[PDB]
């Protein structure tokens, strides 16, 4: 029974903010450059 | 058509030129700048 108050609150504890701010900053990264399109490679298949 | 393939040529340098100057990679890059910019200023991370 006493397992179950303590289960909560360690779940509640180990995926806070800080790994949801850490993924978003993943996000983000991935926005600066997964999501960019590189110009020089349009250039290198257009001069190809 | 050895004048005309002069011509093509030329046209096709000039196509390509064109092409270049209106490449949406750059509006996809600025707008994925836009992007970074509204994330931050909306404040997601204080959010959560």
């Amino acid at each position: 029974l006493g397992k179950l108050p303590q289960q909560a609150n360690d779940y509640l504890n180990s995926f806070n903010w800080e790994r949801q701010v850490s993924h978003a900053k993943e996000k983000l990264t991935a926005l600066t450059k997964k999501y960019r399109i590189t110009e020089n490679d349009i250039q290198i298949a257009l001069d190809d | 058509f050895e004048r005309i393939n002069d011509i093509l040529e030329h046209v096709k340098h000039f196509v390509i030129n064109l092409i270049g100057d209106f490449e949406v990679a750059e509006k996809i890059n600025a707008f994925r700048a836009k992007v970074h910019e509204l994330i931050e200023r909306y404040e997601v991370d204080q959010q959560i």
